[PDB]
């Protein structure tokens, strides 16, 4: 019964939560392949943009918001970066889980 | 242990709320699973 | 027979029953035997012998 | 199962319970006491194991449904049993509030205050007020007056919380019941079994109990008492019928009605039906409907259903007993001798014995003698192989089935799967007929089951099918063009019919 | 657009990554190594 | 008991007809709001009010019902309770929760019921119809059966029978005609259409 | 497909009060009336109800079974698919004492 | 005292929903959502129900589902379950096909 | 004593069974197996050993 919700949790059948997302960022095993393919990937680029098509999805999706959060946790990252894990700046969250 | 597991739930009154798959399975109910997560609905109109 | 097509599986009253003069009755029956112009036909011809009767005739 | 007779009635939760012995005999359609099952010519015998009140059997109709036995599904009956028996399922639980259970103040040997204690935890654990349950031990603020006020202020605490979880959204009324809140149960309940077998002398009234034995077999024995205690139960062994352990128990059980209510309910108990300690005691036995208790065929004689044998035995049984009850009832009672008090307990305890024991033989064949191969019992029976369930509920042999020896193949997709001809024939889809497809079944109709493509059958729309089988041109021909006629019933005039074609190209498998 | 749909009953999908590759350990090439290991 | 041995209480159809209007007859006609769970096939999937009539509502006209206690008559203003519990009651389109195995679908909704119910030891008139050695048979309002027994008419009444090509005479010499005056008895639903069982006497 | 609808899927009729399928009859009706669905768990004798005691009996309540007794109450009815093995269990769970009670909806 | 239950019922179960202003989750339609929106419909062109789409010349009740789906006439909604009682209405039109 | 020539059960039943035994196998050779054709087709078997 263990699944993800659509709220992006894992839980069992019962309600009863095992973790908070998949891989701990929630990719498909399958959709992973070429992302990070950055080559191959600004190669094709314009048919790649072709097969996802932006302009379709723009009055639907947030652009920002997000980013603006994505900017703030890089630094506050580099800036409790060289100091171990037990002396971490909890001041942050990943961009993940806001 | 079919048997014994079976004593928990008759000593305890246990309420099985036929949510695990497992339990379904028996009942026949469709599974949590994926096409089982959600549901269907007809927008019909003239209802008003 | 009585098949879950054309039969309810359940069904409850919310309020309680109601007593209706006979005036009532009448204009009740006009409007419902006019909505209706298979079997439904068999029955309202069963209904409108009753309105004739609530007037006084056969 | 057909895409046309849908319901909308459905089960939420399930529960398991007990049977009195009520609900039993007024839902029983018919009582069994005797052992043969057929005549001198091959029908049910009144009472017998095979009477029509249980289900249709042979060629007759069921005395109580009036089906026969393609239609009748089966009334469970019953059986009584001419004597209290423990049931061999719960023996052991019984078996803890037996030695617990002190038998003088009628309470548990443990502490009364501390029961109490306990049964508070198990409530609010049943709303995952599991804070709740630990934060209620730290009371003892400050003989016997005093230890009224305790039991008070935990309680009226225990209670009163439950109320502000209530107020907000923490827990309903059905409870609160997950993986966790589960656990802190399970472990505090079992707390209570260890506390409760513990005490040896009894601190409600200060008297001890002497102890009790136990059999494999099911027997519950009586050690008598020891010298300190006839000692200490003045200045305050043999086996023990199974009746006699009834009537102990079960006043217990009404004195410590409390916190066995909260041990026997995970969740708040919404029916406040008692626990009665008569749970543990079968007096009835449910006798299944014939039509489950079939014989087999071995090809061409038959062979007795083994379940019946053992019930057989039982009835038998229960029969001698009140056989020697009856006998028991023309010794005056002024020529039974003291002594022979003793022999006659003695064809007693052997009654309760052989009688618990067959029932046992028919429910789990372990606690149960052996013949030399032993009898499978309803054990024996939920776990076969695999278990009755993984065999037969999570591993179902099914119908619209192939298996066959596979070959190669690069012509076709790699999408694809090839389909043999003596296959395509037989495999049927029960297609919905309308006006996109008219054309297409038409056609097929009239090729019939035996020319690819086509169909086998049409259900028309009252359900009944039509076998085009040994049809031919004509009679198909004409079935054909009636695949779009209107309903001579006004109930089903919804319905179209539904052809049951060769399956084609178009389609998937799996 | 790369992410796992809700839904996915992963945890049947990730006994299945284990117990299929379990069948490539039937042979033997210091510690516990294969089958057992997993037993513990 | 309990509580539960002492609920089968609620039975005593609390739906007491009069003796009202003076006519002496019993004013039956009764207006009694409810609830209906019901399926809709496919086709009426444009003509959702509609489907309900065609499949549920009219095969009861005129065919006792043995939730509402009595016969149904007609309806009056089929509302449909969306399964969206949020729009407004307006857009003519409303959601409604789908079968999982078929494309059929369910929902709730209210209507009134005009039903006529009448219970055992009312009073009501009727038109005869015919007339043996045993029985009188009437239809109130021209339309539902009733039965006399023949040791529930008077004792005193007496029976005839013509030849040239029966029937009764009461109390005088008057042979019984028309518009009788009985009262129910008994009434007998399980059958084909509706059966009255009435009488005439202390 | 390959575990209900092709393999032991039945319907099958259950009392809405109790919650059982076990005890779900048909009813032995008069010559010329249609067979009901009762529960002989939750019915009683007409005999054992007539104790009852100022309001008079009903007709549609009442249902007589084969043997010849008269009974009433028990007429909550509904039907619903499972697998067929379900009942066979339950008979055998009942042959230990054990009583299914799966609250029915929609109540 | 049915009109009691009645009121409870129809109350607690619009508390459940969620209202359409706020809906967290992906706009995209789902892999399970796509193929039961085809099937089910299927099933019900195949009983008779109201075709959006034109024919052209179709005998299967799914590959219609198919074209009708494409003009985005799929007059149906699905009820997306957050694994607590709690819900969000989103009907196929408004979802984004892939 | 009524109790002193008072048999026990464990003996008689040694004895109710046997004949019993019979009456059930030799009753049930002298009768047929009626195929159910169960409103579908199929065939309603009459065993009790489906072992897979
Ligand atoms: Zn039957
Ligand atoms: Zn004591
Ligand atoms: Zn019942």
């Amino acid at each position: 019964g263990v699944h993800v919700s659509y709220d992006n949790s894992i839980r069992d059948a019962d309600g009863t939560l095992v973790q908070f997302m998949y891989g701990g960022d929630a990719i498909d095993i399958t959709k992973e392949s070429h992302m990070t393919q950055f080559e191959f990937c600004l190669d094709n680029y314009y048919a790649l943009l072709k097969k996802y098509n932006p302009s379709a999805l723009i009055e639907h999706l947030d652009v920002e918001s997000a980013l603006k959060y994505s900017k703030k946790t890089l630094k506050y990252r580099k800036k409790h970066s060289k100091e171990p894990h037990y002396k971490q700046s909890v001041k942050y969250d990943p961009v993940l889980a806001k | 242990t079919t048997c014994q597991f079976l004593t928990k739930a008759v000593l305890d009154n246990e309420r099985e709320q036929l949510d695990s798959p497992s339990a379904r399975i028996v009942v026949g109910k469709l599974n949590n699973v994926g096409t089982g997560s959600f549901d269907v609905l007809a927008k019909v109109p003239n209802a008003a | 027979t009585a098949t879950t097509l054309n039969t309810p599986v359940v069904i409850h009253a919310t309020q309680l029953p109601q007593h209706v003069s006979t005036d009532e009755v009448l204009q009740f029956l006009e409007s419902f035997i006019d909505e209706k112009e298979t079997n439904l036909s068999s029955s309202i011809s069963q209904l409108k012998r009753i309105q004739r009767d609530f007037k006084g005739l056969p | 199962m057909d895409i046309s007779k849908p319901v909308g009635s459905e089960i939420t939760s399930v529960d398991f319970g007990i049977l009195t012995a009520k609900e039993i005999r007024n839902l029983s359609a018919k009582q069994i006491t005797n052992p043969t099952v057929l005549d001198n010519l091959g029908h049910p015998v009144s009472g017998g194991l095979y009477d029509l009140a249980l289900g249709a059997f042979l060629r007759n109709l069921c005395s109580t449904c009036g089906l026969d036995e393609k239609f009748c599904p089966g009334h469970q009956g019953h059986i009584e049993l001419p004597v209290p028996c423990y049931n061999p399922l719960f023996f052991n639980q019984l078996y803890i509030y037996l030695r617990a259970s002190c038998l003088f103040c009628h309470h548990f040997r443990l502490k009364s205050v501390e029961v109490h204690r306990y049964a508070c935890k198990l409530r609010l654990l049943q709303y995952g007020l599991i804070d709740e349950s630990y934060k209620l031990d730290e009371i003892t603020l400050g003989s016997s007056t005093l230890l009224n006020e305790l039991k008070s202020k935990r309680s009226e605490y225990v209670d009163m919380a439950i109320a502000k979880a209530l107020s907000d959204g923490r827990t309903t009324e059905r409870g609160s019941f997950t993986a966790t809140v589960n656990d802190e149960r399970k472990k505090l309940v079992h707390e209570f079994h260890k506390k409760l077998l513990s005490r040896g002398k009894c601190d409600n009234c200060g008297m001890f109990s002497p102890k009790f034995r136990k059999d494999g077999f099911t027997k519950i024995f009586e050690t008598a008492l020891n010298e300190k205690q006839i000692t200490n139960n003045r200045v305050k062994s043999t086996y023990i019928l199974s009746t006699e352990v009834k009537n102990i128990l079960d006043t217990v059980f009404r004195k410590e009605q409390c916190v066995l209510q909260y041990v026997f309910h995970s969740r708040p108990n919404l029916s406040r039906k008692l626990v009665k300690a008569d749970s543990f005691f079968m007096d009835v036995l449910v006798v299944p409907p014939t039509r489950f208790r079939l014989p087999s065929k071995l090809g061409e004689e038959v062979h007795e259903n083994s379940q019946n044998q053992l019930l057989s035995k039982v009835l038998t049984t229960s029969l001698l007993i009140r056989d020697l009850n009856d006998d028991l009832s023309k010794l005056q009672k002024d020529k039974v001798s003291l002594e022979d008090r003793r022999v006659i307990f003695s064809r007693l305890m052997n009654a309760f014995v052989t009688i618990q024991n067959d029932v046992n033989a028919f429910i789990d064949s372990t606690k149960a003698q052996g013949r030399t191969v032993p009898i499978p019992g309803v054990k024996q029976a939920l776990e076969k192989k695999e278990g009755l369930f993984r065999k037969h509920m999570m591993g179902k042999r099914v119908n619209y089935a192939a298996r066959s020896v596979i070959s190669p193949d690069p012509n076709i997709e790699t999408n694809e799967i090839g389909v043999p001809p003596v296959f395509a024939v037989k495999l049927t889809y029960p297609e919905p007929v309308t006006a996109y497809n008219i054309a297409e079944l038409r056609q097929a109709v009239i090729n019939g089951p035996d020319k690819w493509p086509g169909a086998t059958q049409i259900q028309n729309e009252d359900g009944s099918l039509v076998s085009l089988i040994g049809m031919s041109v004509e009679q198909r021909k004409a079935l054909a063009n009636q695949l779009l006629t209107p309903s001579s019933n006004v109930s089903t005039h919804t319905l179209n019919k539904k052809v049951y074609r060769h399956i084609k190209n178009r389609d998937v498998v799996l | 657009r790369s992410l796992i749909n809700p839904g996915e009953a992963v945890g049947i999908i990730a006994s299945q990554s284990v117990g299929e590759p379990s069948t490539q350990m039937t042979l033997n090439t210091n510690v516990t190594l294969g089958i057992p290991r997993l037993r513990e | 008991n309990r509580e539960t041995a002492r609920f089968i209480k609620k039975h005593k159809k609390q739906v007491t007809n009069p003796i009202d209007e003076k006519n002496g007859t019993s004013n039956c006609i009764v207006r009694v709001p409810i609830a209906l769970y019901v399926s809709l096939a496919p086709m009426y999937l444009e003509n959702p009010l509609q489907g309900v009539m065609k499949q549920h509502l009219n095969p009861l006209v005129m065919k006792y019902n043995n939730k509402v206690g009595g016969v149904v008559l007609g309806y009056e203003g089929l509302k449909i309770l969306d399964a969206d519990p949020l729009s407004k009651e307006d857009t003519s389109e409303k959601l409604i929760k789908i079968t999982p195995d078929t494309p059929f679908g369910f929902t709730w909704c209210h209507v009134n019921l005009y039903v006529w119910q009448p219970q055992v030891g009312d009073v009501l008139e009727g038109y005869i119809f015919i007339q043996s050695a045993s029985h009188i048979g009437l239809l109130i309002h021209d339309a539902f059966n009733a039965s006399i027994k023949k040791n529930n008419i008077p004792v005193d009444w007496t029976f005839v029978h013509n030849d040239v090509e029966g029937h009764w005479v009461d109390s005088n010499g008057e042979p019984i005609d028309g518009k009788l005056r009985f009262t129910v008895r008994n009434v007998h639903t399980t059958g084909r259409v509706v059966s009255v069982d009435g009488t005439l006497i202390s | 497909d390959r575990l209900l609808n092709s393999s032991d899927y039945t319907q099958a009729s259950v009392c809405r009060e109790c919650g059982s399928i076990l005890t779900t009859q048909q009813s032995v009706p008069r010559i010329g009336s249609i067979s009901t669905v009762c529960c002989r768990r939750c019915s009683m004798r007409f005999e054992d109800a007539k104790k009852l005691l100022k309001i008079f009996i009903d007709d549609s309540q009442i249902w007589e079974d084969g043997q010849g007794n008269k009974f009433v109450g028990g007429n909550e009815t509904t039907t619903v698919a499972i697998p067929f093995v379900l009942k066979y269990l339950d008979s055998e769970l009942s042959a230990m004492g054990i009583r299914l009670r799966y609250n029915v909806e929609p109540k | 005292d049915f009109q009691q239950h009645e009121q409870i019922r129809r109350k607690t179960l619009k508390e459940k929903a969620i209202p359409k202003d706020q809906r967290a989750t992906t706009p995209y339609m789902t892999k399970y959502e796509r193929a039961r929106i085809l099937g089910t419909r299927a099933l019900q062109i195949s009983m008779n129900a109201p075709v959006f789409v034109d024919l052209e010349g179709e005998t299967d009740p799914l590959r219609i589902a198919m074209k009708e789906l494409a003009e985005k006439k799929i007059p149906l909604v699905i009820r997306r379950y957050l694994p607590d009682g709690s819900f969000e209405d989103w009907s196929v039109e408004e979802l984004i096909v892939d | 004593s009524q109790a002193e020539s008072l048999p026990i059960v464990s003996n008689k039943k040694i004895v109710f069974d046997d004949e019993v035994s019979i009456e059930n196998k030799e009753s049930h050779k002298e009768l047929d197996l009626p195929e159910v054709k169960e409103d579908n087709g199929s065939e309603i078997v009459y065993e009790e050993n489906t072992s897979e």
